[PDB]
């Protein structure tokens, strides 16, 4: 069946001759045969939305179906790669197209189907499979395993299987069904706008150890969870993500760069490959993908790069590993749904978004969480999504975020005045939270022994409380203010500039073991307490800052503290017993 | 029907029908066999306009056909509904048997006989002194909760449907939960205390979650009324039903009347919410000549925290008085973090009183209002004043207020007060006042 | 040649009864009267075409005209002799100088850099200006853009750094791409002649857009003038500085095509596409891997009631790679350039800075100098009605400091070009207020160095 078309108005592409194809079904249109899906039928008359710029195309012109939703190619090769939204390799792009520029009508595997890659099998023959049953495995970098799985809708006994050296084409696996014969290969494709089937969704339950003391200490996010980064431009935010993504006990990054800057996904590709997990000893990008579509790309696209970000991730999970996926930004996606509405002439919503909007966002962040995955062994698996929303003027009322907020559980919210003032990571203590706090409180210390939540909830009821005398400091002045109250604004001042403040490009700063960070805090915890109980004996406020000047802020520096052994600032706190006996 | 003409969005057009109802229920055959269920949205010579609830991708026009149901959404009632959980269509999420109704009732139901409704009489033990006290849950009536995102009222939810009791000889009150749009936690989060606490054999479960379509979304609230109005209206059962979040339900009408191609009233809302909201709202209360009754708690976080908000606002038109979580309160560790001024129990009066809770219930309630108020003021003016506005005479209000708050709202989402346990902590509490302030010859008697 | 004009509406036209017609594709009117107007097709259906007259359709009698189908959108002519040449929005000749039969047609829109080719911006760019030089680095293939405000020397600073601009080599391959988007034919004089005054016309490429010229041809300069842009530094290996003013005149523009075309308003009447669209623009500055030459950009604008959150510079902020900010609390005095630090961002200060690019000091001065001068801003700042004036002896001379800082260093007046070494050179006579010790740091892998 060849299409054609009748009609060209934007992104927006019209064809009669259609009635053989499906909605959603991706087309190849006019002679430069560019990417595009079908959206909507009239009759024979088939509406559809460009994924490429259709500048210099018109009505006469042919259109044909692939008689495919928008898929991705799932197996071994896709560890490391960068594709664009649609999953083209950027890399081999450049190659096929002898090219510095994306050009319109390229059309590439997604894969390389040429290499060899050594399958391990690990299931003998005669075993009943169905869905999500690991088959066998490949080494396709040095600390993961590729396993390859049975794909959805597949189920029957394994007649003949072998391991060996195979392409990405060739039948490694015979499975004989109900309906007969069938033979499998080490890639499946998926429909990225379905989430892929699992047994079920658990509650997750355990913290994400990121190492950013801000995060893990007061708005922890769990392995499964979802949290939001909200902010103005040159808030930092991408100096933020990625800390996450180089630090978090997962198994793999997706980090997917939705319609944002193009030298920000080269910085990525340079600054990973050269960011070396010890112990592993391995870099990043070897446990990364990337998905880009840059801010002047095509707009339409933009839904495309979200959706085969996560399904990618969906397909990891499924192998039992834990996956973070980096959306950003969200808001250049909910950008992209106004702008097919108004062309759809559609009824539109709030600020002219798609009154479907919430539903999308809700419908990306439930395809996210801890889950069962499908298959015998019943193994567990989590996607944890992290998203860097910008809304206009850094004003959070705004209808992207708003939707967001009532589907996250964490809010990492990036003010300007931070940023503007030198305190990074720029997070608002007062606005920010974590519905998971109250779980991981349980967690932690139960996992120590220790009464950390308890410490926790200390030390925001500290900077709960600076921040109202702040808004009184701002009246009478600083000079008339009590011991007690002196004392609080003093332990704050360590809180802010000492334990949520950290670096980026610090040899030392940049990441804080989980004990590490326990240990801080407990050493401002009885500074604080002890420095109370000075003041309620009859010492003056102002003898106790004189008192310890050096020895006090050693507790300043103690944040570049290394660990040669493991114990270094387990020794401060019995050192504060000392001039609690002396002044 | 072979006879597909247009699939535009979540819509389809299908021509040369007739005998077709408007919002009569259909099912879509695809090519490839798969079948999906939809709705009737409009109706005009021999064409149907169909909404398909899992959307409508992978379809071929040509190639699919539609069946037409003859019924519209209805709900297959039966006690054995109790001790269960479906999803907003009323299909089994638990794995257990499949029920065999009695029969099936259109969900839409039909409105009260104003002259046929009983006024609500009789007090609810919530066990949360704020409500039952300050701003007293009587049986029949439709109280709801204002909260926003990020506010436990999941938490506060929970806990009136572990504790909610008539102080009567029954029975039990039956619990008829409605999750509407809520994301897995939040649902997980109701269904595990439910199981660990036992009273899911006391409910009827109908979850409806947020990657589900805004359509199932819009039957989950007259799914549960429904379940409600049979259980109390035919089976004589006491039921309390609690619904959240209404604000998704909200969202989710924008969303179909978008689709249907209607135009908003005020705030970007359809004109008919207020009719839809009251449509659900209404069908609660006692009725002349029957033992069952229906009690709604609507639970709904309001946007951008706006009271003015069509949804708020609407919701307040048609239930008897509301209460409310501020952020205040959460962020300073209360819970429930209930304000109690703008709380307001329109039918607490012939509700409480003795026989009913004990001879004093009226008196402090107002009192202790009166002094928080005052209380406030006082930390208010603490701003500029900072201290030595209240010396002597009104330094008290302040300190109090302050353990109000502390003491008596915040009492912890598990913890469950009698009616005695409230009242008394209440005088207990207006003990650091003293008594030059108005009570009655009771001031002595229970000092 | 069609003599089939169904409907006039306004600037638009439809035309059936066509074949072969393309999106985007131009298009020439022939008049009644023997004049020609082209205009581009809008949109395309069955046999009709939906086309816009950039000069507008005043004047046409449908029955008499005729549409021309050109077979191309907007496309600029290039090649190397545009150098010291004058053109208008569209890059039709502008001061009566030769003919130009140009090697290649190429399409204003041009190629999206694969994220792949791309490389870092890098290397430093002379300005001659210390407060961006030393403190906000000018990288090549940076997009570092200048807000401002109206009655402001944006225009003044603007010229200025298309003289005094130069890379560490020589000038030779150094090129500046000069647009003006929608300005006065007084402030197109100004750029006419300090360019021709000071010879760097012949370094420049100029595309001139005025506020009367049409709306179309405001929105096509730009992508004119990149276009040149990124001709001269890819297929001829030049470091091209691109410098365009005012992008609020853009903006209007793209605001009056919206409305003309009947579009559906954005955040504060501007089109939902604002981002998008100035993305099209300040994305194609840039380097790419193994081509020498670059293309940086510096867009000026001035901001509406100097608000930072207005649609125009905040989507300008989320796109380009930090903001120089213009202050009228500088302005009032002769401070020139008004340049405020505090908001000010490089946020590619690093890659060019260092030995052999700048110097070894280069790094550490500029936290240096930036630090001192928040706490000074905020002494002076510090009224005698609060109060008051009883700040201690840190403060008789952190005030001392931040006043010096703007009077002599920062106020180096329009016409002063400031080799890096000068710039350099005068950081050190001026940090010489306080003693050493309360510099910090670090000391002794330093501790002069200089010193």
């Amino acid at each position: 069946q060849i299409g054609k078309i009748i009609k060209v108005s934007g992104p927006l592409v019209m064809a009669e001759n259609m009635s053989e194809a499906s909605i959603q079904d991706m087309c190849l249109v006019g002679d430069l045969g560019v990417i595009g899906e079908i959206i909507e039928m009239r009759q024979d008359v088939a509406s559809i939305q460009v994924y490429e710029e259709t500048s210099g195309i018109g009505p006469g012109e042919p259109v044909r179906s692939t008689g495919e939703a928008l898929s991705v190619e799932l197996g071994p090769g896709i560890i490391s790669q960068m594709f664009d939204g649609i999953q083209r390799p950027l890399d081999t792009f450049m190659e096929v197209t002898q090219s510095n520029f994306l050009g319109r009508g390229v059309q590439l595997p997604a894969l390389d189907h040429e290499k060899q890659w050594w399958f391990e099998a690990t299931i003998e023959e005669g075993t009943e499979v169905s869905a999500g049953d690991i088959i066998g495995y490949v080494d396709e970098t040095k600390i993961i395993q590729h396993k390859i799985m049975v794909p959805n809708g597949i189920k029957g006994t394994v007649q003949k299987i072998e391991s060996g050296s195979f392409t990405i084409d060739d039948p490694i696996c015979v499975i004989e069904t109900e309906q007969g014969l069938k033979e499998l290969t080490m890639m499946q494709k998926w429909p990225v706008r379905r989430g892929r089937p699992i047994k079920q969704k658990l509650n997750p339950d355990v913290p994400m150890i990121t190492g950013q003391r801000v995060i893990d200490t007061f708005f922890p996010v769990t392995k499964g969870g979802a949290a939001a980064v909200p902010g103005p431009f040159g808030a930092g935010k991408t100096v933020v993500q990625h800390q996450i993504a180089k630090w978090s006990d997962v198994d793999l990054v997706v980090y997917v760069g939705c319609g944002e800057r193009g030298n920000e996904m080269t910085d990525v590709v340079n600054e990973f490959p050269e960011l070396i997990d010890p112990n592993t000893g391995e870099s990043l990008m070897e446990r990364t993908v990337l998905i880009a579509n840059t801010s002047n790309m095509p707009v339409a696209a933009r839904e495309a790069s979200i959706y085969t970000g996560i399904t990618i991730a969906e397909y990891f999970r499924d192998m039992g590993y834990d996956v973070a996926i980096m959306a950003d930004s969200t808001s250049r996606w909910a950008e992209a749904l106004r702008e097919m509405s108004g062309r759809l002439e559609e009824m539109p919503g709030d600020e002219g978004y798609p009154a479907y909007l919430g539903s999308r966002l809700a419908e990306y962040y439930e395809r996210s969480g801890r889950v069962i995955a499908l298959g015998s062994d019943q193994r567990e698996g989590s996607i944890t999504a992290i998203s860097a929303v910008s809304p206009s003027g850094g004003d959070i009322s705004e209808p992207v975020t708003q939707n967001t907020l009532r589907v996250v559980k964490v809010f990492w919210g990036l003010d300007s005045s931070l940023a503007q003032k030198r305190h990074f990571p720029s997070i608002n203590w007062i606005q920010s939270y974590s519905l998971y706090s109250t779980e991981v409180g349980r967690y932690m210390d139960q996992i120590l022994q220790q009464d950390w939540s308890d410490m926790v909830t200390e030390g925001m009821r500290i900077l709960q409380e600076e921040e109202q005398l702040n808004e009184i400091v701002r009246l009478v002045g600083i000079d008339s203010l009590s011991d007690n109250d002196r004392l609080t604004l003093e332990v704050a001042k360590s809180i802010r500039e000492d334990y949520l403040q950290q670096n980026a490009f610090d040899d030392v700063d940049t990441f804080t073991s989980r004990e590490k960070q326990f240990n801080m805090l407990k050493v401002i915890l009885t500074f604080g307490k002890e420095a109370r109980k000075a003041l309620s004996l009859g010492a003056y406020f102002n003898e106790i800052m004189e008192g310890t000047v050096a020895v006090r802020e050693r507790i300043s520096r103690s944040k570049y503290i290394p660990e040669e052994e493991l114990a270094k600032i387990s020794s401060i706190n019995e050192e504060i017993k000392e001039t609690i006996q002396l002044i | 029907y072979r006879t597909i003409k247009e699939v535009v969005g979540p819509l389809m057009a299908v021509e040369k029908v007739s005998g077709v109802k408007y919002e009569e229920l259909i099912e879509v055959r695809m090519q490839n066999g798969e079948i999906r269920r939809g709705q009737v949205l409009e109706v005009q010579e021999d064409k149907a306009m169909v909404q398909i609830f899992e959307g409508t991708s992978g379809i071929n026009l040509k190639n699919s056909s539609v069946r037409f149901l003859g019924h519209p959404l209805q709900l297959g009632v039966s006690e054995d509904m109790i001790g269960r959980v479906f999803d907003g269509l009323g299909r089994p999420k638990d794995n257990g048997p499949e029920i065999l109704p009695e029969k099936y009732l259109d969900i839409n139901g039909e409105v009260i006989n104003p002259i046929a409704r009983d006024y609500p009489d009789e007090f609810i033990q919530t066990g949360i002194s704020a409500i039952d006290h300050l701003n007293t849950l009587v049986r029949g009536q439709k109280l709801p909760v204002f909260s926003g995102s990020g506010l436990p009222h999941k938490e506060l939810a929970a806990q009136i449907a572990r504790q909610a009791t008539v102080l009567d000889s029954s029975d039990d009150f039956a619990v008829v939960f409605a999750a509407i749009g809520i994301t897995f936690e939040e649902a997980e989060f109701f269904m595990e205390d439910f199981r660990q606490t036992g009273a899911i054999d006391r409910s009827v479960m109908f979850m409806n979650l947020a990657n589900d379509p805004a359509i199932e979304r819009i039957a989950t609230p007259r799914m549960a009324l429904t379940a409600a109005e049979y259980l109390a209206y035919e089976k004589g059962m006491h039921v309390l039903v609690i619904m959240t979040d209404m604000t998704n339900y909200a969202e989710a009408l924008r969303e179909i009347s978008a689709a249907r191609r209607e135009v908003p009233g005020r705030r970007g809302y359809p004109g008919y919410l207020y009719t839809n909201l009251a449509t659900l709202f209404e069908r609660a209360g006692r009725i002349r000549g029957l033992k069952g009754s229906v009690t709604q708690i609507p639970i709904l976080t309001m946007p951008e925290d706006d009271k003015t908000h069509p949804i708020p606002d609407l919701t307040g038109y048609i239930t008897e008085g509301q209460i409310i979580l501020t952020r205040e309160l959460y962020k300073s560790g209360i819970q429930p973090p209930i304000d109690v001024l703008p709380s307001l129990s329109r039918l607490k009066d012939k509700g409480t009183g003795a026989g009913k809770t004990r001879e004093d219930h009226a008196a402090t309630m107002n009192q202790l209002f009166a002094a928080y108020a005052q209380g406030k003021q006082a930390k208010e003016l603490a701003v500029v004043l900072g201290e030595s506005a209240l010396s002597d005479i009104d330094k008290i209000y302040a300190k109090f207020a302050e353990r109000f708050e502390n003491e008596y709202v915040n009492q912890g989402f598990y913890t469950n007060r009698t009616i005695t346990e409230t009242l008394d902590l209440g005088w207990e509490l207006l003990a650091m006042l003293p008594r030059t302030e108005l009570r009655i010859k009771d001031d002595l008697l229970d000092k």
